[PDB]
């Protein structure tokens, strides 16, 4: 199907704030409007929106795994 | 042959310290910007030229 | 040493620097475009990471995403090589700042160096000499410029201070077309590097490209190796650069060569630099500062067996100079012919795939590049695929080699600039060594019926 | 200088021998097998002549087909190399009487040092050391063997003096088997190398191969360059050679090379050689001589700065000696390891088609081959397609460079000993430097349960 | 057809002497027993027999003009 990329380079993090629930999670899609995770770039917590409404497949990344440019973080079907 | 590699992944354990306040973000384009230059530029965004709040002072 | 660094670069200085990372035993971490996946020191590396997209400006003069890069890998330090960031003075302004070492001069000399003008009032303050211009950015009372265009002589040249690349000058044939083109160099120059500055300097009609390089830890330590001359230049850009120069005594090496290190002791410089000039009738007039590592830096390793690169990543370190003036020798002479991926006549780049390539190999034959079989030339930044060498214990036998190798040398698919190298090498007045800048552009010709 | 010369050799030597004419301005013939037709070499040169088929006996050998292409292209002397007639003193004889001139040394010395025991007994005469042995080629009186044999002390080895290139030299444990021994090991240099003389030198334990290169013009100068160490060898046969060696202070270095001048000059010498050694606890004692250009003839060139061919070939067109002995200088260290065709193990040779290559080029690495995309080594001949280099100024750097540019070659479609060259550079105790003879065959290990 | 090769190196001489008729000349065919050309090499003029009786199509070298081993000489068809 579509996955959706990591438009910068950073820490990934799933969960906004170092005791949080992740924004998204395996099983529960989601919508074209909705974080899907963080990318830290200099305390900078950024936030990613998916484009395409589809169910959550697989999450191809985990929370401080570095990310670089376009790298796929999950591909919706 | 290194002409044909693993594309290996990083490793996390790896850490750097940034400053927290030297860098700051422009929401009307996205760039990331060094807060420094921005304040430098009458706290108007160099890429997009959108201009920002300012404290009265 | 530094504990890791990013090579912030591309290509023939990216591997030449993790060259000597991996010497130095200093992990390396390559910063790629998403089209620069294959590169030859991407590949070679440790960590590589994407940054961008296949453009200049969304990915590798995006500063953000290589301090992203630095901070998720942990780096120390990074070198940015020359290109691209390289004097990007508030690059090193963030880079300093963001915790991170910035392999080079500092950001001050940055920008005091980046603005020619600026550059050569602190040179005549330093005791360097200078050509005869302006003194000072050009302003808008056209009777004070056509007065000092009057004072140092017609011709004169227009350029901008905040220009790069061999671009954005104009010379100017009398006051006729002044004010014009003065708008027309100040209008080119906000297009391409954001500057309006303009300053007015002498015209030389008679010049031999000179450059001595310098090494200083910035800790009061600068010392001065061998000389270079890049008289070949086709649209002011070099093709071959001779290290050191024909005729060049080391009387007027070691004179110039002390001037030079007290004006790096007075700026106080950090990092490998060099000074450009210009020669002629026994004058030196200094022109700019390339306050980075050269194009051609080989010239000055092989004739002096010093790696300059190596001495880059010992004063970032901390490291003081290592190597004393007297201890430092010139042993014989060399010669550098890079190689574009333009056609040879029309100078249009010609980006494509190599199905076959041969390097040249043999005794005092130095080959810099990333290039391979099946290596697809990214049609999207320089167009320079290789740094060739070849040193001798004189000019007859570097260049005698150099038209071996170039013999030896195949490269197929893209269309190159080698048989001009051969061509140039052949000629009568570059053997005999001294021609003036202009040789090349003359020998170019003119109309015919 | 000489008008023109004819390559007697093929590959590596010839290639660079090639390089060398071409500098010099000599117009260059190749002679060739027919399988060699698109050797490098032979591409490269001016004219190229078929002397025979692919056998070494039928073609290369064929000393009267070379006279034959030397006479028809009106050559003025020939290039013989190292291996096919490096050493065949009687090629010297006829090359010399036919009307040509033969770069190397005179017939007379070819016959004197070919023979390692008369070599062994000029040298003592001259005042170089010399092993415990028998001092003359054994005859048949058991007695007498025996007796000598206890009076140098037990173990022994058994070596023809006509023997070449690491073969025909036996160990003899006791009396038991000597007669067996002497009789098996001089029917193998009969069948070899048609020549039975053998002859019993002491045995040592714990060698370390040194080399001194020489240079004379056979008119009383007789100059020593920088040193050597070939220690790393597998069935005696080098891989790894470095030079200078490790703890040669120069009051040795100079001790041993004044020496060994000196009995170049007594010996009239002309040409470029080498003396052999055997080191141990600051003693030298003589094995052989390789009158010729080495094979690890670089490792002395970008340490030294000079070029040897270049002295060849001037010392053949009569001019001497243009190198004092005060102004050769040894600037650094530097390290060689050939590339070869066999299995990394098993040592076999695997000739076949080299489906894709890549030099390392960098900093102080040289690649000295003839190999290329598409060329299929052919079965009938030595194994080595390269030897490469990498000069540091310091053994830590050299080898360095050497891991780098190892990881960087690619050479795909022939199984190479790449993988045991990384292998012994990452070893721990080469990287201290100072290995015995055996160092490598002992890590080769014996039978594991 | 068949190619007849020189199998040694040296100048190539098809007059015998310095003014002497050629060994063969283009027309006549040869037969397997005769010579076809010297190949001088060291003074000794050495001689070339044909293997194949056959016509003699062409001759692909000419008098003074040196040869290698295995050099094509005559193609005979
Ligand atoms: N004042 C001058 N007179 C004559 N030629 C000049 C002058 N200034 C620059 N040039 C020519 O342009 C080349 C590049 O000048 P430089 O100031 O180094 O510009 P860039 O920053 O583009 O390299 C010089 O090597 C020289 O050939
Ligand atoms: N007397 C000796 N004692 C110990 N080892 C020896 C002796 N002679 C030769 N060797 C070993 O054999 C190698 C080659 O000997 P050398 O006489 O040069 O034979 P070759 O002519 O085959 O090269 C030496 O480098 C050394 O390692
Ligand atoms: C600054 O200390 C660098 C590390 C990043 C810290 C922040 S706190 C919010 C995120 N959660 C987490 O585990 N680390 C991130
Ligand atoms: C000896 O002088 C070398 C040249 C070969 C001479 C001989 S004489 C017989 C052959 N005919 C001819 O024209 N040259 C050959
Ligand atoms: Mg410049
Ligand atoms: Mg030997
Ligand atoms: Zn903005």
């Amino acid at each position: 199907g579509h996955i959706v990329r990591s438009p910068m380079v950073g820490t990934f993090y799933r969960t906004p704030s170092p005791d949080a629930k992740a924004f998204i999670e395996v099983g529960q899609k989601v919508n074209v409007g909705d974080t899907l995770c963080i990318v830290e770039a200099m305390k900078m917590m950024n936030q990613i929106e998916a484009d395409k409404s589809g169910t959550v497949k697989a999450i191809l990344v985990e929370s401080g795994q570095p990310v670089e440019f376009d790298e796929p973080l999950v591909v919706i079907e | 042959s290194w002409i044909e590699r693993i594309k290996s992944n990083i490793t996390p354990t790896r850490k750097a310290s940034i400053p927290e306040g030297v860098w700051t973000k422009c929401d009307s384009c996205g760039q990331v910007l060094y807060r420094a230059e921005l304040e430098r530029n009458l706290e108007v965004c160099p890429k997009c030229d959108h201009h920002m709040r300012m404290t009265a002072r | 040493m530094l504990d890791k660094i990013v090579i912030a670069n591309r290509g023939e200085i990216a591997l030449r620097i993790l060259r000597a990372c991996k010497e130095l035993g200093i992990k390396t971490v390559a910063v790629h475009s998403s089209a620069d996946r294959d590169l030859k020191h991407v590949l070679l590396a440790d960590e590589t990471v994407c940054i961008g997209p296949a453009p200049s400006v969304k990915s590798y003069l995006n500063i953000p995403a290589i301090i992203s890069a630095a901070e998720i890998t942990g780096a120390v330090a990074i070198h940015p090589g020359y290109g691209f960031l390289s004097e990007n003075a508030n690059f090193a302004e963030q880079v300093e700042r963001s915790g991170f070492i910035f392999i080079g001069p500092k950001a001050e000399t940055i920008r005091l160096m980046g603005d020619k003008v600026s550059a050569i009032a602190a040179m005549k303050k330093a005791g360097v000499p200078c050509v005869p211009g302006s003194d000072g950015p050009l302003g808008d009372d056209m009777d004070k410029n056509r007065a000092i265009a009057k004072r140092i002589g017609y011709p004169v040249i227009i350029k901008a201070s905040g220009g790069g690349g061999g671009r954005g000058m104009r010379v100017v044939r009398g006051d006729a077309e002044l004010a014009q083109s003065i708008s027309m160099t100040r209008a080119e120059a906000k297009a391409a590097f954001s500057n309006d500055m303009v300053y007015m300097e002498k015209y030389l009609e008679n010049p031999r490209h000179v450059e001595i390089q310098v090494l200083a830890d910035g800790q009061g330590n600068a010392i001065y190796l061998a000389e270079r001359d890049c008289s070949m230049q086709r649209r002011h850009q070099k093709v071959v650069e001779e290290a050191p120069a024909p005729g060049i005594t080391p009387e007027l090496r070691r004179y110039i060569g002390e001037r030079c290190a007290k004006a790096c002791v007075d700026i106080g410089y950090r990092g490998a630099g060099t000074f450009e000039f210009l020669f002629e009738n026994g004058e030196f007039y200094f022109i700019e500062m390339n306050t980075r590592i050269q194009v051609e830096h080989p010239v000055t390793e092989m004739i002096t067996g010093v790696d300059l690169i190596k001495e880059q990543l010992r004063i970032a370190a901390g490291q003081p100079l290592s190597i004393k003036q007297e201890e430092v020798h010139v042993r014989g002479h060399a010669v550098e012919c890079r190689i574009n991926a333009e056609d040879p006549n029309t100078f249009l780049p010609s980006p494509g795939k190599i199905t076959r390539f041969h390097a040249p190999g043999g005794f005092g034959v130095r080959w810099e590049s990333h290039i391979y079989a099946g290596y697809t030339v990214p049609p999207y930044y320089d167009s320079m695929i290789g740094k060739l060498i070849c040193y001798g214990e004189n000019r007859d036998v570097a260049i005698a080699r150099m038209k071996n190798a170039l013999q030896e040398l195949i490269i197929d698919g893209i269309k190159t600039n080698v048989d001009l190298q051969i061509r140039i090498m052949n000629d009568e007045n570059f053997q005999h060594g001294g021609t003036n800048i202009h040789y090349l552009e003359k020998k170019l010709g003119l109309q015919e019926k």
